[PDB]
């Protein structure tokens, strides 16, 4: 079975410029690839017929390029409506396959997070398990790094995190992270803190609270 | 214009069976190539099968003699049955039409398919009391926690979707405990914090459980 | 070299090697199901 490789891993660029999406296959073909778009949580949409034929519902900014084994996708004058992931599938024969995807990001300017830490609710403490919540809002780059510190001791490895897609209106992102421990362990230490490192800040910013503060 | 409307899918324990269906708005289905594909997160799309205009069929090797396809020309509807659903096949599946050599042109809204031995569990809600720092300014950021539910997804709403503004809901997360979780935040002016009544609706479809929790200023010194 | 037959029909067409496998009794495929169909008990030879 023929395997594709989409490249690069991610695409980060400002609007109005040109886009370049490269793809490679295991075995050499002749004009037997295509492109598929998908804004997250929606229906994937067909982009480009063959290597260079464009669908009628798709403006002129797009252009596809293909070869024996190297194949690249090009879009010019990037616009906000273009923020999405991009996929390659084989319309040749094998039977047919696909690629691993690549995400396009529209860049305006760097914005530091809004950081606020919230203590566990009464119901959580009643249930015997305690957790600490830190929230980052309206930031770009997406590559915002968040770490937890307890009694000034690093414990960033007790969390599972997810980050939202791009905000169309503010060109930024928000992150959700949770630090959870047992009630006895939560009582073992006294102060809980979270460290956030970001490009928009001259230095990482840390917020903290004491367990005794309720 | 031409639209594909599907239904079905869902969660059944390993070894179960599941039938799916999809109808087309304007394209008759009868005179068209129709196909099925599925998407697993972080893994991508995947071919499943397709039907040719002559009525012939073909499937991937990994599912031969296991995944079935059928049509009802009378109703412009596509029928798919799945048996022997296995692990890691939980995903969203789509119906698609081609022109030329399998150019998936028009797409439906996608249908989730889920497989696991675990059963359905409603979510739990823990509100967050805002801090004095968070209210600094014209508006304040208030939110609440949702966790210990299965299977995903869960709907969070206010006034059954009337607002659509100032709301940040974070992507879901699967826990090592076998349950899911998520979080959401809403922005309101710092003055209405004491007057406007705050109600959050939590909706979890496979548990058919609808959760409502208030959001009140409260305090940290208490 | 040692048989007699009533008639011999020679059919020719130009396809790609990928679809060559479709020329066999009882197979299915685009060429098979829209262009050229073979009987289940076909008797003859295939050359490409």
């Amino acid at each position: 079975e023929i395997v594709l490789t989409q490249s690069p891993g991610t695409l980060s660029l400002s609007p109005g410029e040109r886009a370049t999406l490269s793809c490679r296959a295991s075995q050499s073909i002749s004009s037997y690839l295509a492109w598929y778009q998908q804004k997250p949580g929606q229906a994937p949409r067909l982009l480009i017929y063959g290597a260079s034929s464009r669908a009628t519902g798709i403006p002129d900014r797009f252009s596809g390029s293909g070869s024996e084994t190297d194949f690249t996708l090009t879009i010019s004058r990037l616009e906000p409506e273009d923020f999405a992931v991009y996929f390659c599938q084989q319309y040749g024969s094998s039977p047919r396959t696909f690629g691993q995807g690549t995400k396009l990001e529209i860049k305006r300017t760097v914005a530091a997070p809004s950081v606020f830490i919230f203590p566990p609710s009464d119901e959580q403490l009643k249930s015997g398990t305690a957790s600490v919540v830190c929230l980052l809002n309206n930031f770009y780059p997406r590559e915002a790094k968040v770490q937890w510190k307890v009694d000034n001791a690093l414990q960033s490895g007790n969390s599972q995190e997810s980050v939202t897609e791009q905000d169309s209106k503010d060109s930024t992102y928000s992150l959700s992270s949770t630090l959870t421990l047992s009630k006895a362990d939560y009582e073992k230490h006294k102060v809980y803190a979270c460290e956030v490192t970001h490009q928009g800040l001259s230095s990482p910013v840390t917020k903290s609270f004491n367990r005794g503060e309720c | 214009e031409v639209q594909l409307v599907e239904s079905g899918g869902g969660l059944v324990q390993p070894g179960g069976s599941l039938r799916l269906s999809c109808a087309a708005s304007e394209i008759t289905v009868s005179r068209n190539y129709m196909s099925w594909v599925r998407q697993a997160p972080g893994k991508g799309l995947e071919w499943v099968s397709v039907i040719y205009s002559g009525g012939s069929t073909f499937y991937a090797d990994s599912v031969k003699g296991r995944f079935t396809i059928s049509r009802d020309n009378s109703r412009n509807t596509l029928y798919l049955q799945m048996n022997s659903l296995r692990a890691d096949d939980t995903a969203v599946y789509y119906c698609a039409r081609d022109y030329g050599d399998f150019y998936f042109d028009y797409w439906g809204q996608g249908t989730l398919v889920t497989v696991s031995s675990a059963s359905t569990k409603g979510p739990s809600v823990f509100p967050l009391a805002p801090s004095s720092k968070s209210t600094s300014g014209g508006t304040a950021a208030l939110g609440c926690l949702v966790k210990d539910y299965f299977p995903e997804p869960v709907t969070v709403s206010w006034n059954s979707g009337a607002l659509t503004s100032g709301v940040h809901t974070f992507p879901a997360v699967l826990q090592s405990s076998g349950l899911y979780s998520l979080s959401s935040v809403v922005t309101v002016p710092s003055s209405s914090l004491g007057t406007q009544t705050y109600i959050c609706n939590v909706n979890h479809k496979p548990s058919n459980t609808k959760v409502d929790k208030r959001v009140e200023p409260k305090s940290c010194d208490k | 070299n040692d048989l007699c037959f009533t008639n011999v029909y020679a059919d020719s067409f130009v396809i790609r090697g990928d679809e060559v496998r479709q020329i066999a009794p009882g197979q299915t495929g685009k060429i098979a199901d829209y262009n050229y169909k073979l009987p289940d008990d076909f008797t003859g030879c295939v050359i490409a």
